[PDB]
DNA sequence: ATCAATATCCACCTGCAGATACTACCAAAAGTGTATTTGGAAACTGCTCCATCAAAAGGCATGTTCAGCTGGATTCCAGCTGAACATGCCTTTTGATGGAGCAGTTTCCAAATACACTTTTGGTAGTATCTGCAGGTGGATATTGAT
DNA sequence: ATCAATATCCACCTGCAGATACTACCAAAAGTGTATTTGGAAACTGCTCCATCAAAAGGCATGTTCAGCTGGAATCCAGCTGAACATGCCTTTTGATGGAGCAGTTTCCAAATACACTTTTGGTAGTATCTGCAGGTGGATATTGAT
């Protein structure tokens, strides 16, 4: 049974999730999970191509994640950014100390 | 398989797909290891940001479940989201409530 | 009718989201003028989408692909 | 015939009433038909004999009205600050211009 | 006689203005002076970021940019006055140009 | 062998004859008292905006100067691409 | 023989194939996609000094200069849409005066 | 007495400019800062084609972009008359890179 | 201040559009050991480019007085517009069939590309002499402005 | 309507930085030619949802009377704001010395790539109970706007 899947992935299961770890007993219509997969997608693509920018101007090919916290630095906001690149340092040294 | 790289972050998004949509995308030559990570991590948790305060709005309108209009009135209240999002519309959102104070009854009070 | 099927009390609806008290009687043309510009501008751009997939049928990213680069992004139909 | 002095709300309050109603409501304000025919009309002369997924005509709609309505209250302001408060179309060509439309 | 105002030359108040309305139109230079426009990019920067330093012609790049703006900014903003039946610039008017533009709600 | 002094209210470099000519040009005519001082506030901003994201870039290939190019950059990237000083 | 001969123009037909590459806007090119540009950004390079060319000799000047390539884009319909947020770097602004700004009635 | 540590190359499009132009005008200069211009005026232009098309493809699955991209890119890209004109002019190449050989 | 005259907002009621709970499903998406490839990081250094001086001037900004007239406030009043009320046409939509066409799947070669040479060129360097026009002077005609 | 009193054009002129010009090497890039790989057109048909039919139903639009006031216009006095005129300062200018700090070339490995190969799981596809809530009903009473 693999005719019609062509499969549309997205972040909604990812999206209740974390729904939860804040909200539990809140829930999350279709349509406002839609949008709530644009949103996604869109922060995605932005910080994925400022940073893909990025590297080019500095004759570099490697995007690592470095470029990343410039891309976002560079993107968000005020304080809504300090907290930002803290998360994604806070992930990355989790990762730097795994199996 | 043995222990998922997003719960070897300790995230809810996947540390794995990202990494693929890296370099489907044609953004590098190479993208690193620390990267998906890093962007995952970043991208989850604004998406915790907005729905805190999109929860947050429907408790105020006697709700449970999240609709559009809670995300709108949700984004545009606060200041550094409302210029994230500055110029993106959200379908079904709506506006916040807002009338100008020289339309108020009796000429301008 | 098309553009005159567009009709002066739901200008008059659309304005009052607004925010909008008194509403001049020109306007109900002049409104009907610039909603046409927005839309020839935008299904331009969608259609050309549609046309490089080879299609006879605009799809909803057609039209999210042509919000975006027009500068007008909407959130609700990406995928 | 004669009414005996009736109710007639006074003006600008009916609709300085509706102002309320509309912002705190979301729906689509314009009747889809019409609307998707408009749709219809313009994007023939792009290219004949095509199809619209009712999505796209509603995101398109949904496009479309919000566009008017953010233009609508930065006409306002400009109206206001000629010291009105009627919309005349003098007003919303100050606001394209500023914006970059007609620039 | 007694009977004929006084005779130093004197243009009408506009009549100068049209004059250089009239001229900086004309052309291109930067009508901000270099050194004074200079040590607001350095000082401007020092508040982000100390220590570091600028290339002769990054600021001459800020120059012609945030000139450029203003004028253009002023461009939109008397428009604006002449809207509300002015021909005056009070702050009120770059304000409602610059909320329209997006620059500010 | 250095120098560097203190470095406060350059603001004033920007004076109200140039903020004049800037709104000559600008094809206006009659420049109330204030315009003054609101502009140079409005300027701040302006350089303030552009200047950390010219940064934020030099900041970053571990550099200590600002160039042409970097600001380049940090004008396109907000919707004021200039051309003229490179890239 | 060369690519550019081979398709006639003037704009380096290998050079702007690197840039594609290079890049990374996608992962492969085409073989008419770096030709095809090259005539793209050639024809505006030509379109565009037709213009301030002729700007160059409505001032009797005989070299063009970034002011004249601000006449040129600014008094051009389409030109000026294709650079709406572009800034000429030394090239003034089109001359104009608003009516009211005009002494009359004595 | 000459070169210093090999500089890396500044390859402009100054050349196929000045090329272009003495077609347009025979007996025309042009500055540095009038060519400078020009010169970011192609990089501009660039950048932007380029990429539109590089969403083209992706938005179709398209891991290359063909002729027929940059085509719908220009179209895009370019506001109405500006596209006509580029659109063939760039064919007519195409054409002939496809008829030598 | 009074009180009808209507629109507003709260608890309480029930039904279904629409979110949730369960299993079978399967390509493909991802993690895991292997073997290879090189991006970029380093340390050293040639070398352009910025900070910094310095000393001399001269257009340029400061402040100041003075008075032309624009902005702002006042009264006003004519006609545009909101209100409301009567029709009454036009959208709604559901409820479900042909049938396009998107969208899916097996083909198969023309088209990309990675592969190693070979010719060419366009950029820096170097030096060297032109030539377009800022720029400064002067004298004719235009604009503005008090008679 | 002049007549003086200014800036404004326009012409002629020079001085030289900024143009254009040859020689020269030359590392990289462009092209040529082969083996080798493969992205996507080419065409066939399965079904998801698009289009017009049907056909009520009344919600929502259109024309119409009335008069409330909002816009604009017409007059008038404060004092803002430009014009000008005297001075004097700080930018500008043209040049010269470190030398900071950028950048280009050599070395080497951690990390990233392609790859064969085992496994987990997110999307599908029915199938079925669950469920907060969108509209219905009081009966309150707040806001409106007449007295
Ligand atoms: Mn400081």
């Amino acid at each position: 049974k693999k005719r019609r899947k062509t499969r549309k992935e997205s972040y909604a299961i990812y999206v209740y999730k974390v729904l939860k770890q804040v909200h539990p007993d809140t829930g999350i219509s279709s349509k406002a999970m839609s949008i709530m997969n644009s949103f996604v997608n869109d922060v995605f693509e932005r910080i994925a191509g400022e940073a893909s920018r990025l590297a080019h101007y500095n004759k570099r090919s490697t995007i690592t994640s470095r470029e990343i916290q410039t891309a976002v630095r560079l993107l968000l906001p005020g304080e809504l950014a300090k907290h930002a690149v803290s998360e994604g340092t806070k992930a990355v040294t989790k990762y730097t100390s795994a199996k | 398989k043995a222990k998922t790289r997003s719960s070897r972050a300790g995230l809810q998004f996947p540390v794995g797909r990202v990494h693929r949509l890296l370099r489907k995308g044609n953004y590098a030559e190479r993208v690193g290891a620390g990267a998906p990570v890093y962007l995952a991590a970043v991208l989850e948790y604004l998406t915790a940001e907005i729905l805190e305060l999109a929860g947050n709005a429907a408790r105020d309108n006697k709700k449970t479940r999240i609709i559009p209009r809670h995300l709108q009135l949700a984004v545009r209240n606060d200041e550094e989201l409302n210029k994230l999002l500055g110029r993106v519309t959200i379908a079904q959102g709506g506006v916040l409530p807002n009338i100008q104070s020289v339309l108020l009854p009796k000429k301008t009070e | 009718d098309n553009i005159q099927g567009i009709t002066k009390p739901a200008i008059r609806r659309l304005a009052r989201r607004g925010g909008v008290k008194r509403i001049s009687g020109l306007i109900y043309e002049e409104t009907r003028g610039v909603l046409k510009v927005f839309l020839e501008n935008v299904i331009r751009d969608a259609v050309t989408y549609t046309e490089h997939a080879k299609r006879k049928t605009v799809t909803a990213m057609d039209v999210v692909y042509a919000l975006k680069r027009q500068g007008r992004t909407l959130y609700g139909f990406g995928g | 015939g004669g009414v005996k002095k009736p109710h007639r709300y006074r003006p600008g309050t009916v609709a300085l009433r509706e102002i309320r109603r509309y912002q705190k409501s979301t729906e689509l304000l314009i009747r889809k038909l019409p609307f998707q025919r408009l749709v219809r009309e313009i994007a023939q002369d792009f290219k004949t004999d095509l199809r619209f997924q009712s999505s796209a005509v509603m995101a398109l709609q949904e496009a479309s009205e919000a566009y008017l309505v953010a233009l609508f209250e930065d006409t306002n302001l400009c109206a206001i600050h000629a010291k009105r408060v009627t919309i005349m179309p003098k007003d919303i060509q100050l606001a394209r211009r500023i914006r970059g439309e007609r620039a």
